[PDB]
């Protein structure tokens, strides 16, 4: 029934995620401006949303439990490959099921599937993604339950790379418990049927999404006109 | 591979 231990836990993750995610998007608008007007008119803003993204995601690790125990070569291998992976997650909090898109505010920082389009990205990558949001968002998560998953997928031990796998797992396990034992004492039925095995299952989904729009980034990236309009954070956690 | 960027966002 929840160790202080792990009140501990949660309540960090829900301040460092506070600290990592504003709900009023207000350094939106130091991105370079959106275009809908032009193929690719959508590479820059997004291009900075993602690489503002991966910072606030990388400021997000640094305060999960145990995380700088960390080596620090291990530190580089789970930012570098769940970073796309924790924004999708962390973006469902603005992704709406109204009109299928990510609210931000205001329509000028709202992005549908058509202004994902616009930043090279064909519907066979953006039909799972929209899946993917629309699936965790009926999860209905408590934002406790919400910050515990991107943190258990950021501490993933299978993840390419890593060395100290015995060490990261050790890591991981202390939050699936953290998350486990939360879901059976503060989410009622039937708001945790199966709920950790639907969540688990979020994290392969993820996995399969990751595979999938890594590969069209090297295709994007591929091209140095392309590569030209990216930021220098994007290319060197995306890889250069 | 040498991460100046994301090591500097982390230390
Ligand atoms: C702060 C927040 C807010 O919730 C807003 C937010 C929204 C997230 C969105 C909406 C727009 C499209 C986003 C970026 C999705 C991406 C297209 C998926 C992907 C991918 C890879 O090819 C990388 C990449 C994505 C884009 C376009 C090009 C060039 C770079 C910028 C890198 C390819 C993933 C999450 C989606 C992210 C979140 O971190």
């Amino acid at each position: 029934k929840l160790s202080e231990e792990q009140q501990h836990i949660i309540a960090i993750l829900l301040d460092a995620h506070h600290k990592t995610y504003d709900p009023t998007y207000a350094d939106f608008r130091d991105f370079r401006p959106p275009v809908r007007m032009s193929p690719l008119s959508m590479l820059p803003h997004l291009a900075d949303l993602v690489s503002y993204s991966i910072q606030k995601v990388i400021g997000f690790a640094k305060m999960i439990p145990g995380f700088r125990d960390l080596t620090s070569d291990d530190q580089i291998v789970l930012l570098k490959s769940s970073a796309i992976e924790v924004i999708m997650l962390r973006s469902n909090q603005s992704f709406t099921m109204d009109d299928m898109s990510w609210d931000c505010g205001s329509q000028d920082y709202k992005y549908d599937v058509t202004d994902v389009s616009k930043a090279g990205h064909t519907l066979e990558l953006i039909e799972p993604l929209i899946k993917f949001q629309v699936g965790l968002k009926k999860l209905n998560l408590h934002e406790e339950e919400h910050v515990l998953l991107m943190a258990i997928c950021i501490v993933s031990p299978d993840r390419p790379g890593v060395q100290d796998a015995k060490l990261v797992e050790a890591i991981q396990d202390r939050l699936s418990n953290t998350l486990q034992t939360y879901i059976r004492c503060r989410h009622p039925p039937p708001g945790s049927h199966q709920l950790y095995a639907k969540m688990i299952q979020k994290l392969a989904d993820l996995r399969s999404l990751n595979e999938e729009h890594s590969k069209q980034y090297r295709s994007l990236s591929f091209q140095p006109e392309n590569s030209m309009k990216l930021t220098p954070l994007v290319l060197e956690v995306f890889g250069n | 591979k040498n991460h100046p960027m994301l090591m500097n966002l982390l230390k």
